[PDB]
């Protein structure tokens, strides 16, 4: 499989849409 | 008196629990929100469409990441015909030790789920070979989905927020989406096949590092500009081409053999490369048709309002009044949404019809359960997209429709003769049902009385012809590409049937699903399908056309789309609304796709097991459906767990029972209606204010029973979820337990 | 609450006033019809959406109509 | 006069968003993006077209040449600064100057950030062209 | 690194609905 | 009136119905 290191890169990169999804879903109103 | 829901002051002033439930089913309905104007509507839908778009890329990235990290893709490359794929892994604390040993399968360390969605066959076809390309494409889709999550936020800021006239510029979408979204993307995928996927098909690694150095063709783009395009169709991959190796390889990148690869039994990758290249040229040319700010091209509003055919005065195009339809499509959003679901609903089933007969993925015709699931999946998706086409088409006639703007045109003339449409739809539904059910029951009684020769068996001689007019020798009709003396067989002026020697090899073999052999058992079921299509359409069209009122109840437009009834008066009006004709049809739509997928599944269980005689004898009478398909195949399933032990089918044995329970729960919301239950809750409200310790606490929202329209939603939700999960547990485990 | 619209086609039959159980309806004098009175609904915050008033009206089509609106405590019929 | 080249709103939106004209920027910030941009591509024609472009130090020939010419521009910025420069123009696509290009003090801030950005833009182009196979293993 | 299943699945099984439902219950019941 | 434009296209489509049956009845090959 993939290495143990590469899983943590995928988790940190996944915070970038996780932050932007929180910005879009709150710009669309409450 | 709360401030939830924000989008409605009439719901937020509701003391009951109706406040909670109607927030959910009116939340994404942007058109009924408080103070929603017209330009604020489009600007909110457009940024919402970036939200659903970025769910899709985040969804497709978890398919890549859970396979790269928990699946056996690199072990599946070595032998795709026996190595059984892996979707993800199970971490369930509630497992017992015989249920970890039963799901430790496919050569894995822990419990894994066998993937039955066929995504290993699609990724292996398009060039991906190791677990690092799967991870690289996963991380790319994290960034590519965040590029749309930022785009939807950006296009809600005040000077980046688009105006109203930008949305209603319909001739400029059709030029950009046809040429760019359809045409360039088909051109780009043809670039992906030729540069990458076809060289990966020949044992020759082409990645991101060496694609600028290596050329797909040793000729190398010199025969493109000089017009010597026949160099691209030189020596192809031969009939001894072992896939992803150099044995029997070729140099051609655009070829036109037609038919199937001899090993993988899929379409040739060189055929797909000239396909999506030719589709790309036909769409970029199609995207230079409509008028934009460059003062050239066709104008749709002038094409509708035209009244003169070369001097002759007419009523419009085809001498039919199509005036005002441009201001009807473009001004309404439910006319657009009701339209494009019909367009997407046609192609979704059309995807499924052409992927079992024409497989395009390496080694997918021999992995059976992945192929039985992909047909039934995109058939049920095509069901909802067609029911919602008539549903959102009928919201148009209630809410958005204006008879003065649409006066005298073709959409007005349908509403005049609407009693003639529903009558002749009611005829064909009864004309088929009285005589299709009649011939099954005739064959049931005749076989039961021990004299089965008295069956009424009809050969499908009008679809026997088409398969012989496409080149099947097996019936001996001897016409039209099965007649080797035909004008259509030879292409008399030019003789350019390049596809035809490779097509007739594929259609005349009994080792594929290409134009299956049909008999009298297939006559009755296609007329049973035609019973289901004309009857589901009957409910949906009649609910669309009578949506603006009728004799029993005029002015139904004043009550909106979903209202319960108009009381017990005039004999009663239970299920009268246009929403209620959406509602009755989804029982039929789930039914009809049952018939098209019971019949799909049982014809292929004879092909996959070598017993074609079981279907052709027993599918003429309804016991053979009931016995030899429903009863006989559910023996591997139901023994998924018994008092002797478990095996790997015990989830599907548990989900099969789970589906029978969600299905049966939904009857409670449909047989029993509301007023029984409001008189029951009023006794629980009593016995909570009287219990001495438990009346310290008390509700904030007064408990009321579910409303009339609500538990027809909730009743149809338990019905539909249980209908899906029952068959999807039977489809998988009866196929994945037999192979 | 709900919305009770009374059109100008009724005849003063007084069948709708004698059927609404929360007594929303009442007759006012009106020189139009033969019985010289029209139904009126001055207390529509009490209407429970029963549609007994639409069942009892003779005229085709109905002169009285109940439009089901936002549902408060008086229109849900809750004793609690 | 006024054309669809000097006044189409796609072009008005573009030129008003270059760092020479973007509103609300310190003149150090303006010379920082102008410097990094012009230091990035000027690594190009020295490295692959220079006199030692076939040697093993071909990319280092492009680094010292591109850095050594950003230093020449930074003099010319400071030569234009110290000459009491005239006030900048206002065209039909850009209705106002960015207000930091009329003082001698503002061009000096613009001059230094060109040097800080122009050297860093050349180093990262030296880093990316010497490590091609690094990136294409981080990609595939 | 298969131990991340032991820390993401109980958070999404337990902590994510407890944090969501306790937010939504206090938000719908908010004058 | 004698509906020329309606019957003009119905007889065109019915001529397509009869042409395909000629292939099926081996009248034309
Ligand atoms: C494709 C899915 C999808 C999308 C894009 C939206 C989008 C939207 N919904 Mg919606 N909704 C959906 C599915 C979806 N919904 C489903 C399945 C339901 C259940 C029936 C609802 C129920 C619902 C309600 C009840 C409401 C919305 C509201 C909204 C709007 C604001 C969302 C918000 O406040 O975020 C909340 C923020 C988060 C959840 C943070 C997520 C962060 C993660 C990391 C927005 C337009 C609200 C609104 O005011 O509309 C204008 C509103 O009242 N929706
Ligand atoms: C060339 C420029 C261009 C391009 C690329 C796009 C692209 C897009 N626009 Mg668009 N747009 C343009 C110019 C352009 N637009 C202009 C100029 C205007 C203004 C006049 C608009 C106004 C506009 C609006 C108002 C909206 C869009 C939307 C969209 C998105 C459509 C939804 C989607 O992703 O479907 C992707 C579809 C395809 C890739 C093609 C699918 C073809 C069929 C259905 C399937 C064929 C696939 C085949 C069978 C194989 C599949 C198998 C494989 C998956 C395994 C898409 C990203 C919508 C959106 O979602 O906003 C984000 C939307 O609401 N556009
Ligand atoms: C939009 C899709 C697309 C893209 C981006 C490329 C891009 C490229 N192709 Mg390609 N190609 C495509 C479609 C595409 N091709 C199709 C459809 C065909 C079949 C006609 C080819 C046939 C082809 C050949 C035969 C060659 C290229 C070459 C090239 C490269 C040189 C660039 C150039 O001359 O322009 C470049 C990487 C040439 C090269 O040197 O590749 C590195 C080369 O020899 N391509
Ligand atoms: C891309 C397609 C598309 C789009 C944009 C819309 C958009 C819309 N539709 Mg539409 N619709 C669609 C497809 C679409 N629909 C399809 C395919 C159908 C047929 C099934 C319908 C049928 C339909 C009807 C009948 C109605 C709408 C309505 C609406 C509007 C409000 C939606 C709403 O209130 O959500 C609220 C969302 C919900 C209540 C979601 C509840 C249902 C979920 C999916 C059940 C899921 C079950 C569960 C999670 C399974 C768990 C399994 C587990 C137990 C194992 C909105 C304009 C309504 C309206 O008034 O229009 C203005 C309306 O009356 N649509
Ligand atoms: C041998 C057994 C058998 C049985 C039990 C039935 C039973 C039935 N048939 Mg059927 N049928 C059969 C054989 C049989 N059929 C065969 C062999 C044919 C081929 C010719 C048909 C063709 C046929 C048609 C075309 C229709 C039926 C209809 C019916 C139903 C009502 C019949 C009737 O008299 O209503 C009492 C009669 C009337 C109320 C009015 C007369 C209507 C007749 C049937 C049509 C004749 C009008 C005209 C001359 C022809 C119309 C054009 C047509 C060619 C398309 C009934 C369930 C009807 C139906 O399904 O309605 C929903 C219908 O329309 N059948
Ligand atoms: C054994 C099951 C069964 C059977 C035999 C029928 C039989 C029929 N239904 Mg029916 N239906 C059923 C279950 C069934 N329904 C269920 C469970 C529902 C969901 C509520 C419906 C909803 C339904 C509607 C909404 C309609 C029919 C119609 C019809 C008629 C179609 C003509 C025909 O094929 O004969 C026929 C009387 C149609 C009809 O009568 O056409 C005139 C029609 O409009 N049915
Ligand atoms: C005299 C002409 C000339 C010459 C010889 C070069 C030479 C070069 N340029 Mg360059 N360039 C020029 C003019 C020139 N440039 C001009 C006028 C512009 C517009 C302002 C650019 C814009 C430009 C960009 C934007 C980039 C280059 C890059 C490169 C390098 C490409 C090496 C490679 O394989 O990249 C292949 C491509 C990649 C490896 C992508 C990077 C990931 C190379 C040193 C690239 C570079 O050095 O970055 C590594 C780069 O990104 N150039
Ligand atoms: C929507 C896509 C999706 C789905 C359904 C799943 C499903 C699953 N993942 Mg997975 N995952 C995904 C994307 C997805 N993955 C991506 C992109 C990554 C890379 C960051 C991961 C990384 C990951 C790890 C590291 C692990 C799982 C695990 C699991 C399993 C248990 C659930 C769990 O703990 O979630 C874990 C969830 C995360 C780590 C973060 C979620 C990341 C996605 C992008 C969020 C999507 C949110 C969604 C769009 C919001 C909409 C909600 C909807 C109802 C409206 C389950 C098979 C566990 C497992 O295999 O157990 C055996 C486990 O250890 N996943
Ligand atoms: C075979 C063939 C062919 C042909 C094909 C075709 C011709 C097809 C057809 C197709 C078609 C023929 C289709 C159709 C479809 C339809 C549908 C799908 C419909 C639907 C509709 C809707 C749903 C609507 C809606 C609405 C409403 C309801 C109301 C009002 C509004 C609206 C209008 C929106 C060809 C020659 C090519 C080739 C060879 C083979
Ligand atoms: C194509 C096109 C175009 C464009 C072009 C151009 C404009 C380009 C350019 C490009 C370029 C030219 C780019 C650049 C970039 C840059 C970058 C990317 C850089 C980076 C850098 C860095 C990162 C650095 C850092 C640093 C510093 C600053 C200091 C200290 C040191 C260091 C190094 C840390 C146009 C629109 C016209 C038109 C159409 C087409
Ligand atoms: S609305 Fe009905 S009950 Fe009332 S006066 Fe008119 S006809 Fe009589
Ligand atoms: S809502 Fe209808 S039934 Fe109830 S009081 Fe008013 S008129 Fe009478």
């Amino acid at each position: 499989s993939i290495s143990d290191t590469q899983v943590y890169i995928a988790l940190v990169v996944a915070l970038i849409p996780g932050l932007l999804a929180w910005r879009l879903a709150t710009e669309l109103y409450k | 008196a709360t401030k939830f829901p924000k989008f409605s002051q009439d719901l937020a002033q509701d003391p009951t629990t109706r406040r909670i439930w109607y927030a959910m089913a009116m939340g994404n309905d942007f058109e009924s929100h408080d103070g929603m104007t017209e330009e604020n509507l489009y600007q909110k839908i457009f940024a919402t469409h970036f939200g659903h778009l970025a769910i899709i890329f985040l969804w497709a990235s978890s398919l890549l990441f859970h396979v790269a990290w928990q699946g056996n893709f690199e072990q599946w490359i070595k032998d795709p015909l026996h190595v059984r794929p892996i979707a993800h892994a199970i971490w369930d604390p509630h497992f017992g030790k015989p249920a970890i040993e039963a799901f430790t399968q496919a050569g894995a360390n822990g419990p894994v789920n066998i993937a039955y969605s066929g995504v290993y066959h699609w990724w292996y076809t398009i060039g991906m070979r190791t677990n690092t390309e799967l991870y690289t494409g996963s991380v790319f889709l994290l960034l590519f989905a965040s590029l749309f999550l930022f785009a939807g936020w950006l296009h809600l800021q005040p000077k980046f927020r688009p105006s109203l006239a930008w949305f209603k510029s319909a001739e400029s979408r059709l030029n950009h989406h046809l040429a760019g979204l359809f045409g360039v993307s088909s051109l780009a995928w043809a670039g992906h096949l030729i540069h990458v996927a076809i060289p990966e098909s020949r044992g020759q690694h082409v990645g991101w590092d060496n694609f600028l150095s290596t050329a797909p063709h040793p000729a190398g783009l010199q025969p493109f500009f000089t017009g010597n395009w026949g160099v691209y169709a030189q020596n192809p991959d031969t009939a001894g081409h072992i896939f992803s190796t150099s044995q029997g390889a070729g140099t051609a990148i655009l070829t036109f053999l037609g038919g199937f690869h001899p090993q993988t039994e899929s379409l040739w990758l060189t055929d797909m490369a000239h396909h999506h290249l030719a589709i790309a040229v036909l769409f970029i040319v199609a995207g230079h048709m409509y008028r934009t700010n460059f003062g050239i091209g066709h104008s749709i509003k002038e094409m509708m309002n035209a009244k003169t055919f070369f001097g002759k005065p007419v009523e419009g195009p085809f001498n039919m009044p199509h005036q005002g339809i441009y201001d009807t499509y473009n001004n309404s959003l439910h006319f657009q949404l009701g339209w494009h679901l019909a367009c997407l609903g046609v192609v979704t089933s059309w995807v499924a019809q052409h992927m079992y007969s024409l497989p395009s993925y390496a080694f997918i015709a021999k992995d059976y359960t992945t192929q039985a699931a992909l047909y039934t999946h995109h058939q049920y998706i095509a069901i909802f997209l067609m029911v919602g086409a008539f549903a959102h088409g009928a919201i148009f006639l209630v809410r958005d429709y204006d008879p003065e703007q649409n006066k005298g045109n073709v959409l007005e003339r349908v509403l005049q003769h609407k009693e003639a449409i529903i009558s002749h739809l009611s005829w064909v539904s009864l004309f088929l049902g009285f005589h299709t059910l009649g011939l099954y029951v005739h064959n049931d009684v005749v076989v039961a009385f021990g004299t089965p020769e008295k069956q009424i068996l009809i050969e499908p001689v009008f679809a026997q012809f088409i398969q012989a007019a496409h080149g099947k020798v097996l019936y001996g009709l001897d016409t039209l590409l099965s007649n080797p003396d035909s004008v259509a067989y030879t292409a008399y002026p030019n003789y350019a049937n390049v596809w035809l020697p490779g097509w007739l090899d594929a259609i005349n073999s009994g080792t594929n699903s290409l134009f299956l052999t049909i008999g009298p058992g297939d006559f009755l079921v296609h007329h049973a399908i035609a019973l289901g299509l004309h009857t589901t359409t009957l409910i949906l069209v009649k609910g669309a056309l009578d949506a603006r009122g009728s004799k029993l109840m005029p002015d139904k437009k004043d009550f909106g789309y979903a209202f319960p009834c108009d009381g017990p008066g005039r004999g009663g009006t239970c299920d009268i609304s246009a929403w209620d004709s959406f509602y009755l049809s989804l029982f039929w739509a789930l039914n009809t796709v049952g018939w098209v997928t019971f019949y799909w599944h049982w014809k292929h269980l004879g092909i996959w097991q070598g017993n074609v005689a079981q279907f052709n004898e027993n599918s003429t009478y309804l016991m053979g459906w009931f016995r030899d398909y429903l009863w006989a195949n559910s023996a591997q399933l139901i023994n998924g767990y018994n008092p002797y032990g478990v095996n790997n089918l015990s989830v599907w044995a548990w989900m099969f029972l789970f589906g029978h329970l969600v299905w049966a729960t939904g009857f409670m919301f449909l047989i029993s209606w509301r007023g029984y239950w409001q008189e029951l809750i009023e006794t629980l409200v009593w016995a909570h204010e009287r219990t001495p310790i438990a009346n310290l606490v008390r509700w904030k929202d007064k408990p009321v029973a579910l409303s009339i329209v609500q538990a027809r939603v909730v009743g149809l939700a338990h019905f539909t979820v249980g209908y899906v999960l029952t068959y999807a547990a039977f489809l998988i485990a009866s196929t994945a337990g037999k192979f | 609450s709900h919305t009770v619209k009374i059109y100008d086609t009724c005849i003063g039959c007084t069948q709708c006033v004698r059927a609404c159980p929360t007594d929303v309806l009442e007759m006012v004098p009106w020189d139009g019809c033969k019985a010289a009175q029209v139904a009126s609904s001055p207390r529509t915050e009490d209407c429970v959406g029963c549609k007994r008033c639409e069942t009892a009206c003779p005229t085709d089509f109905l002169s009285i109509r109940v439009y089901l609106g936002a549902e408060t405590t008086r229109s849900m019929g809750l004793a609690y | 006069l006024e054309t669809p080249v000097n006044a189409s709103p796609l072009v008005k939106w573009f030129i008003n968003n270059l760092p020479a004209y973007r509103p609300g920027l310190t003149p150090f910030r303006r010379g920082l993006e102008v410097g990094m941009a012009h230091g990035y591509f000027l690594f190009g024609p020295f490295a692959k077209l220079g006199p030692l472009r076939d040697a093993a130090n071909a990319n280092l020939a492009g680094l010292l040449g591109a850095i050594g010419l950003v230093v020449l521009f930074t003099l010319a910025l400071s030569l234009y600064a110290n000459s009491n420069p005239p006030t900048a123009l206002a065209s039909v696509t850009v209705p106002n100057p960015p207000d930091a290009f009329q003082s001698k003090e503002g061009w000096n801030n613009f001059a230094s950030a060109f040097l800080i950005g122009g050297i860093g833009g050349a180093v990262v182009a030296y880093f990316l062209t010497s490590n091609l196979a690094l990136i294409q293993g981080l990609v595939g | 690194a298969s131990f991340l299943s032991s820390i993401f699945v109980p958070v999404i099984g337990w902590v994510v609905p407890i944090a969501t439902f306790s937010f939504l219950f206090l938000y719908i019941e908010r004058e | 009136p004698p509906y020329t434009f309606r019957t003009g296209w119905a007889l065109l489509l019915l001529a397509v119905n009869f042409l395909v049956a000629a292939y099926y009845f081996h009248i034309i090959q």
